[PDB]
């Protein structure tokens, strides 16, 4: 129909970005027309948004500037967008000090409609932002070196009670630190690693090699042993990590004898920075200063509790008070219940007005969801969710996913926000924000009828004569299941006396594919037949997967308004094989209604998998068709001529039906004498009656005198008496040559053809 | 000169297992005299003493709240295997794991966590996977048992495990599951809801899943992390297409979210893994005991100017109108029913005297041997 | 550490030379060679050499005789290294009584 299939715009094959979704955006003070595209990071993207403008008929991208600038792995770019600005939202990793799991909240950038930048936005400790209040308007780890002196001068039961210390302590550790990873060193005569960092990774072995070891005596060599656990222990060549804190317990009687390395030379030496150190006295031979000074010199500067005797077996706190840690609970163990840790606020958004913005949190609250309707001046927001209060019993709803998808509904009266919930009783729902005294909560008011068809996931409100109410919701259902996932979208008319919901029709693709996921991506394309209603487009990404030699595959389809509602079957019908080469997952983001190309006409754009792809709309032209007749009527046993006048106009008019009018073709055919078994009326040159093919000029007008005559041979002697009828049938045929403009297009709702009469005179007193 | 048509050898039916216990058709020897014009007739029998050959794949999930349920799958695969191997002489049986996929939102993701993720360290556990293929089809009985009798158990972030994944790979990896083309039962374990397509948005997975096969070496669906979980539709499809019928084994408590599963995947069952465990042993009995054959009786190449033909009746006094090679041919017969048929041989004009032709039912190895004397000339 | 009782050497006993009064044990000798040598007044400073230990197994030696009433006592300490050079005991301080005689 409308839509230009024959020269598709198309960003470069392969090379960046790779477009995961497109959106055109028009600024209302400046008339222009950019087309934005997200993609996720690589080393060769700049950013998460660029904005495409066609110059020399090709798509030439650059990055947009303050957009916030992604990091590592990709996680969610969102980008919406209205007449009053564009919001970009990229979901974040943070990880917080001793917290064994990670939060993922949104960081969401609200440009204005000429996309600098106006507000910023960082969802991390959401307990702030909130103000339950808010009107709802409608109008590294640890590492442990156990230095363990079996030097000799140190009876077996020291020995012993030695040993049960660095199990009790490392059983400890293990229960209660979580990134804690040991290590064990020997140092009586000759240094002996007993086990690694390398073999901390096995609890039970570590802890079933401590009671097994054996004692080596000889002399004690405090300084060497320290001096290899720093090159050798605490070493990338043996496991150590580069950020992870190190700590160190050593477990000698402080009576250092010959060693060669003086033990200022170990403490004070460069490697030891940033390393903690505990001393333990094994024994009892402290009857001296000089036990107590080299102890304490082992001991880090403040000794107190940095000191200890084997039999206390509480020397060891602080670490294990500092290095506590707490679990986000998850799938059958206890912890720190899901409140907004796992929000991914920003998942979906709509901009609401210059200053608030609605944003999805399917991840609230086990998944629940919910969405923070945010005040971007103010810096504070609501959330709004499922109410809980009615029954105890909150399971139900956990795994809703409740704010996948976010509308707003602009009735007669005032906005009514819904939210998809797409795992709603393993069917989906689509809520609606009901308010009620103090109180602004939602409540289930559709639901789906088929397991796993992700009812809800997309919502897409029509305005359908652009009134400024909103007269029927869309809400897809991608993966519905009858031979495969052919995909269905509802359509529900919306009362204007109640607001209620009443279902109209079930969209269903193209027979004959099993795989289409139709419903995946639904797009208002403003209005594209240039008739003043609002058309819908809907996409099929994989209709047509695995076909053939498998260049391309996906579809479109174009469902044009009407007074009554959307058409019954689509009136156009994009495939992806019709396009280009290369297109893959062809419609799985759609857009439009701006003019992009240059002509007053709106265009579309629909994101394949890693290409936009721009179309032009073409010129609707409806003729306007008038004759006349020499002699007027037809006289009493007329053997004489019959002169015809058949003169051609345009009924509408455009720049752009102006522009490309006038290289395409007209072609129209004269029947006479309808539905008689015989005609009257001759046509005196038959080839040109029959068809002609002429080319139109200038201005509106285009006219043709043609010639008819009595038929030849005996005159019809039974139906002298009666009308003639003369049926003109019109096509019009575009040349795909390289015409600059894009050339017209009957309307598809239009009959081409129209039938005049010609009289005749009878006898009567009354002649006509 | 007169026709005639004798029997050579007899030989009764039995209900052995094993084929040297088991009987399969009529005695092996018949001899038949032709003349021009002048048709006779012999009479068959066919009986499926025998078991079909079985394949049974077991994929049970390895999350952390299955860890007070593992007993009872263990258990389970024992249970299973000595039914059926009291049973079918020739069953072969395997076994896969699956916890979930590694993106933040279903399996935590710090390291300490990805190497250990229990809540203890002193836990015995392994690190996640989606789909870990650990024992391809075997008959070795004992190496299923020591297999299934050496997990542990891993961790996961969230409720619903991705076991959808598991049983499309099962259903695409034939060539390296061991699939024998033959008859085919997968026993889906689980205690949980299940992840489908559109929750990989979440983990900013938005490549569609795609059907082909992604095992590596090891056994491991490497690549999971970059597609989405599939759409029931297309697990349907694939298992229709691979002729799998599944069995989900699940807790009493996420059985009511299977039990709408067993709607959408035609031919399936949902039964409940109790401590008892032996409803779903009958489950599967009964899924077994639902394959049946039809027989259809082959013939060798006759000599010039000979003709056949056949006839069939099944259990009654039921015929099948389907004239000349249709009737060669019975349908819908299970274990220890049988069948009848009837075979008459012509002979327009003879040229060598004697002659020898061999028939049997289709693909079995007991066969019937037919000698020929075609003669022309007078007594 | 160290284990010493308590230490006396009489008056102006008859000869010969060296005698045996007390033994200076250290305490790491457990580990092997604990070598020793005495200081202070009376053995490294004048009254030269009056005291004197030997460098292996700690015998205090009186080198000859004695009498308090021109010294009452006499103070000393003990150096006390390994074969490495380092120290391992510090010093004690040895106080050595002449027992008196009456006269
Ligand atoms: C950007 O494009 C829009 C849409 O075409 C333009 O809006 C149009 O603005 C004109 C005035 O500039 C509006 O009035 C027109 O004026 C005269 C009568 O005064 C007459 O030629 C027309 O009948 C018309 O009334 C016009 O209604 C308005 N169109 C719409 C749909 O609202 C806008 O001006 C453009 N911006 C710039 C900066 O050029
Ligand atoms: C809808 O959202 C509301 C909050 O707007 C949810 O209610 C809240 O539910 C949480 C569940 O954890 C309650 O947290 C409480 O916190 C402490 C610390 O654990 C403790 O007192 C309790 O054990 C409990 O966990 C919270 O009090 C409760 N109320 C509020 C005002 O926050 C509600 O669950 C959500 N509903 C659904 C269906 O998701
Ligand atoms: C003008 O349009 C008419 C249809 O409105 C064309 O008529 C066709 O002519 C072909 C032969 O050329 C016939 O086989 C078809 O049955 C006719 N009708 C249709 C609907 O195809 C006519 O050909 C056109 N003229 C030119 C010059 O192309
Ligand atoms: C450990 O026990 C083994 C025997 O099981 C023995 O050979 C070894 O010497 C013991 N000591 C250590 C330090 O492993
Ligand atoms: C099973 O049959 C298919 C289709 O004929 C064949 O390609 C395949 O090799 C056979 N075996 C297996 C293990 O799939
Ligand atoms: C060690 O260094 C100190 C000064 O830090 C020095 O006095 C001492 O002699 C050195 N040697 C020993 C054995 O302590
Ligand atoms: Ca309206
Ligand atoms: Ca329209
Ligand atoms: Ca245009
Ligand atoms: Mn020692
Ligand atoms: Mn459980
Ligand atoms: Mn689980
Ligand atoms: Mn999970």
């Amino acid at each position: 129909f409308n839509v230009d299939v024959a020269r598709p715009w198309l960003t470069p094959k392969g090379g960046a970005p790779f477009v995961l979704s497109s959106l055109l955006h028009q600024d209302p003070s400046t008339n222009q027309t950019w087309l934005l595209v997200t993609s996720p990071r690589t080393k060769r993207t700049p950013g998460p948004l660029h904005r495409c403008s066609l110059v020399q008929d090709e798509i030439l991208c650059h990055p947009v500037e303050h957009v916030p600038i992604p990091k590592g792995r990709h996680r969610g770019v969102t980008v919406v967008r209205s007449h009053h600005g564009v919001l970009i939202c990229i979901q974040v990793l943070v990880r917080r000090p001793h917290s064994l799991s990670s939060e993922l909240t949104g960081t969401c950038s609200l440009l204005g409609p000429d996309l600098r930048p106006q507000a910023q936005a960082n969802f991390f400790d959401l307990e702030n932002l909130l103000d339950p209040d808010a009107r709802v308007d409608t109008g590294a780890g640890t590492e442990i070196a156990i230095i363990l002196d079996g030097s000799g001068s140190i009876d077996p039961p020291d020995f012993q009670r030695a040993k049960d210390f660095i199990s009790n302590m490392m059983r400890n550790f293990y229960e209660k630190c979580f990134e804690c990873n040991f290590a064990l060193v020997q140092y009586g005569g000759v240094i002996q690693t007993e086990f690694d960092l390398r073999d901390s990774q096995d609890v039970m072995a570590s802890l079933a090699r401590v009671q097994n070891i054996t004692q080596v005596g000889s002399v004690t060599k405090t300084a060497s042993a320290m001096q290899h656990v720093l090159d050798s222990i605490f070493t990338s060549s043996h496991g150590s990590r580069r950020k992870a804190s190190k700590v160190m317990v050593v477990l000698t009687d402080g009576g250092i004898f010959e060693d060669p390395l003086n033990l200022t030379t170990v403490i004070n030496s460069p490697k030891m920075q940033g390393v903690e150190r505990f001393a333990i006295g094994v024994g009892e031979e402290f009857k001296s200063a000089r036990t107590a000074r080299e102890l304490n010199l082992i001991a880090s500067d403040p000794d107190e509790t940095h000191a200890f005797k084997v039999t206390n077996y509480m020397a060891l706190d602080g670490l294990l008070s500092k290095l506590r840690y707490n679990i986000i609970s998850m799938e059958g163990t206890v912890g720190d219940a899901l409140h907004y840790q796992l929000a991914q606020i920003g998942f979906s958004a709509q901009i609401l007005d210059e200053r608030q913005v609605l944003l999805g949190a399917v991840g609230a609250f086990d998944w629940s969801g919910g969405a923070l309707l945010y005040d971007t001046r103010s810096r504070r927001g609501r959330f709004l969710n499922q109410t809980a209060a009615a029954a105890a019993d909150a399971e139900a709803a956990q795994y809703s996913y409740l704010g996948y998808a976010v509308a707003v509904l602009h009735k007669t009266c005032s906005l009514s926000y819904i939210a998809g919930a797409p795992r709603y009783k393993h069917h989906g729902a689509v809520f609606e924000l009901q308010k009620e005294g103090r109180e602004a909560s939602f409540l289930p008011v559709l639901e789906g009828e088929q397991m796993g068809s992700y009812f809800g996931s997309e919502l897409c409100p029509v305005d359908i004569d652009m009134d400024g109410s909103t007269d029927f919701l869309l809400v897809a259902a991608p993966f519905y299941h009858v031979h495969g996932e052919e995909g269905r979208v509802y359509v529900y008319r919306l009362s204007e006396q109640d607001g209620s919901f009443s279902l109209a029709r079930i969209l269903s693709g193209h027979p004959g594919f099993t795989n289409a996921r139709f419903g995946f991506a639904m797009a208002a394309m403003g209005d594209l037949s240039q008739d003043k209603l609002t058309d819908v487009a809907i996409g099929a990404p994989l209709e047509g997967f695995g076909a053939d030699d498998g260049a391309s595959f996906g579809s479109v389809y174009i469902y044009n308004g009407h007074w009554d509602g959307l058409s019954a079957s689509p009136s156009q019908r994009i495939r992806a094989s019709t396009v280009a080469p290369g297109l893959q997952y062809f419609g799985m983001s759609m857009a439009g209604g701006f003019d992009i190309s240059g002509d007053g006409l709106a265009d579309i754009t629909v994101g394949t998998l890693g290409q936009a792809v721009v179309f032009r709309s073409r010129p609707v032209v409806r003729l306007k068709v008038s004759m006349a007749f020499t002699p007027s009527a037809l006289p009493i046993g007329f053997n004489g001529v019959v002169n015809v006048r058949l003169c051609f106009e345009i009924s509408s008019v455009t720049t752009a039906s102006e522009s490309g009018l006038r290289e395409a073709l007209l072609n129209f055919t004269l029947d006479v004498d309808v539905g008689k078994q015989r005609r009257r009326l001759q046509c005196s040159d038959v080839r040109s009656c029959l068809g002609c093919l002429r080319e139109w000029s200038s201005g509106s007008q285009l006219c043709e005198d043609l010639l008819l005559m009595p038929t030849e041979g005996e005159l019809c002697e039974e139906d002298c008496f009666s009308n003639a009828s003369v049926k003109v049938s019109y096509q019009l045929q575009t040349p795909e040559g390289q015409t600059d403009h894009p050339q017209p297009i009957l309307d598809r709702y239009t009959e081409p053809f129209a039938i005049f009469q010609l009289p005749y005179e009878k006898a009567c007193k009354n002649k006509l | 000169p007169r026709g005639q048509q004798e029997v050579l050898q007899d030989q009764p039916l039995s209900q052995g297992a094993r084929g040297e216990g088991a009987t399969q058709l009529a005695p092996q020897r018949v001899r038949v005299t032709l003349r021009p014009g002048e048709p006779q007739q012999l009479q068959v029998r066919f009986l499926r003493a025998e078991g079909y050959p079985v394949d049974l794949y077991y994929l049970m999930d390895l999350s952390y709240s299955m860890k007070d349920d593992l007993e009872r799958v263990r258990q389970l695969g024992h249970a299973l295997l000595v039914r059926l191997q009291e049973v079918t002489h020739s069953v072969r049986i395997g076994f896969g794991s699956f916890v979930d996929k590694t993106v933040l939102p279903f399996v935590s993701t710090v390291p300490s966590k990805l190497r250990h993720p229990c809540p203890t360290r002193l836990e015995r556990c392994q690190s996640p996977f989606s789909f870990h293929h650990v024992l391809s089809l075997t008959g070795d009985a004992q190496a299923f048992e020591r297999e299934v009798g050496r997990q542990s158990v891993s961790g996961n972030l969230d409720s619903p495990e991705g076991g959808f994944d598991a049983i499309l790979q099962a259903a695409l990896c034939q060539e390296q599951i061991g699939w024998r083309n033959v008859s085919r039962l997968l026993v889906f374990t689980s205690d949980d809801t299940f992840h489908t397509a559109g929750d990989g948005k979440l983990g900013g997975i938005f490549m569609p899943s795609d059907g082909h096969c992604h095992l590596d070496s090891n056994g491991l669906y490497s690549r999971s992390t970059e597609f989405d979980y599939p759409s029931v539709g297309q697990v349907a499809q694939a298992l229709s297409a691979a002729n799998i019928q599944p069995i989900f084994a699940v807790t009493s408590a996420a059985l009511p979210v299977y039990q709408e599963l067993s709607k959408l995947i035609p031919k399936s069952a949902v039964g409940e893994l109790s401590e008892d465990s032996s409803n779903v042993v009958q489950l599967i009995m009964d899924a077994y005991n639902s394959l049946s054959s039809t027989v259809t009786l082959e013939h060798s190449s006759l000599p010039p100017g000979v003709h056949i033909s056949y006839e069939s009746q099944c259990e009654g006094p039921e015929k099948r109108e389907g004239k000349a090679e249709d009737r060669g041919q019975c349908n819908h017969v299970r274990i220890n029913q049988t069948v009848t048929f009837w075979v008459s041989l012509q002979a327009t004009h003879c040229l060598p005297e004697p002659h020898l032709l061999r028939l049997r039912a289709l693909g079995f190895s007991e066969e019937l041997i037919v000698e020929l004397h075609t003669l022309c000339d007078c007594n | 550490d160290w284990v010493i009782p308590p230490i006396s050497c009489p008056e102006n006993e008859k000869g010969p030379f060296p005698k045996n009064l007390v033994q200076i044990k250290s305490n790491k000798d457990k580990e092997g060679k604990v070598f020793y040598s005495i200081t202070g007044q009376g053995a490294d400073t004048p009254p030269v050499g009056v005291f004197i230990i030997e460098r292996e197994t700690g015998w205090l030696k009186v080198t000859e005789p004695l009498d308090r009433e021109r010294i009452a006592t006499y103070t000393l300490f003990s150096h006390a290294v390994s074969s490495n050079g380092n120290a391992v005991e510090d010093p004690m301080e040895i106080l050595i009584t002449v027992t008196d005689q009456n006269d």
